């Protein structure tokens, strides 16, 4: 299983599998195994890895799919974060 | 140009909303006008007669976000098999990371604080732009 | 059934799955090939509750209802420094700003 690291602007390293984070056109950019991210705090990248994990199980699926919790005072930040990623 | 058929073949399906929204059911009438119909609370189903050829789509009934009906954008009652009505599945889809904060944002900020926030201003208007029934029918026209 | 988790140490965060069936040797052989440890030298924890080797992650509580994609359960690592093992630390993650006047 091949695995990349995606670090905060706060120093935590988030390790993800390498095909949750392709899924963004930005950070398959930078890869090409380590991305640093000056601008996008530890509590912003950890709910966009969340998302990576929530995209790749519910798409194509006839499971009923649940929401995707955010928070109100990560709001901000993370709409800054997925412009920024497009994803 | 996007419109329902006036078939007079009469179609039942049975509304079910498999979402945490309140859904809007929207009828494009013989003219490609929607129509709009009372809505259904989150996991409540509803048996309704339509007709076969006619098109339906789904939004929330609040913020007019957009949904899916079995697994797609517009729902065509068929020919009913065995008089077992079509089941029409209405279900969240997965938005974009960036369409969902913005849906999160409009419901906590009102749209003439929308200039208040510390944002680019490209966000900004992507605020402003909000998911429009007229709009997406221009889109879906392809 | 998968189970979604956060394997989390210090500033360490290892976004995975798992079988609710998989037992907590075969997560200590996920995290050696990721961060190079062997599971001699790693301890997980469920809070602060020491894992079992042998018993199953649905047994120490991991399932599909309280480990989802959206909100993944968060297993505790800790490393075994040459001879004694450290003690279990997380850094927690930023705290965001205060809310906004015009959002609340
Ligand atoms: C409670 C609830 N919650 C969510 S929906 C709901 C609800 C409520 C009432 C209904 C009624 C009984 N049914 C229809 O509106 C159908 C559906 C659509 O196909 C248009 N339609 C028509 O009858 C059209 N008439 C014809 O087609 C002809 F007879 C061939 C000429 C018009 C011109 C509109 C009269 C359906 C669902």
């Amino acid at each position: 299983m091949m695995y990349v690291k995606l670090i905060s602007s706060d120093g935590h390293e988030f390790i993800v599998k390498r095909e949750h984070a392709l899924t963004s056109g930005t950070i398959k950019a930078m890869l090409s195994n380590e991305v640093n991210f000056r601008e996008i705090p530890s509590h912003v990248l950890s709910k966009v890895c969340m998302y990576f994990t929530y995209k790749v199980r519910y798409t194509n699926s006839s499971t009923e799919i649940p929401e995707f919790p955010i928070a109100p005072e990560i709001a901000l930040e993370l709409l800054m974060a997925a412009n920024f990623l497009d994803c | 140009v996007l419109r329902s058929v006036n078939s007079r073949e009469p179609s039942q399906v049975i509304f079910c909303n498999r979402s945490p929204r309140v859904v809007l059911p929207v009828w494009l009438n013989f003219d490609g006008e929607p129509q709009p119909y009372p809505t259904l609370p989150p996991g409540t189903g509803r048996r309704i007669h339509s007709y076969r050829g006619h098109l339906w789509l789904f939004r929330d009934a609040g913020t007019h976000d957009g949904l899916l009906v079995n697994q797609t954008e517009l729902f065509v009652p068929s020919l009913n098999v065995d008089g077992q009505p079509i089941f029409a599945n209405i279900t969240l889809p997965v938005y974009t990371l960036k369409e969902r904060c913005l849906q999160v944002v409009r419901s906590l900020v009102k749209p003439e604080n929308y200039r208040r926030l510390d944002i680019v201003r490209s966000l900004y208007e992507d605020l402003e732009d909000h998911p429009n029934v007229q709009k997406d029918l221009e889109r879906l026209t392809q | 059934m998968d189970v979604f988790l956060m394997i989390r140490r210090h500033k360490t965060t290892i976004f995975t799955d798992a079988k609710e069936s998989s037992t907590v040797f075969e997560l200590k052989r996920i995290v050696e090939g990721i961060l190079k440890r062997p599971p001699d030298e790693q301890r997980l924890y469920k809070d602060d509750q020491l894992l079992d080797d042998g018993k199953t992650l649905g047994e120490c509580g991991f399932t599909s209802q309280t480990a989802r994609p959206q909100a993944p359960a968060t297993v505790g690592l800790a490393f075994r420094a040459d001879d004694t093992f450290e003690a279990l630390c997380i850094e927690p993650f930023s705290s965001p700003p205060e809310l906004p006047d015009v959002m609340k």
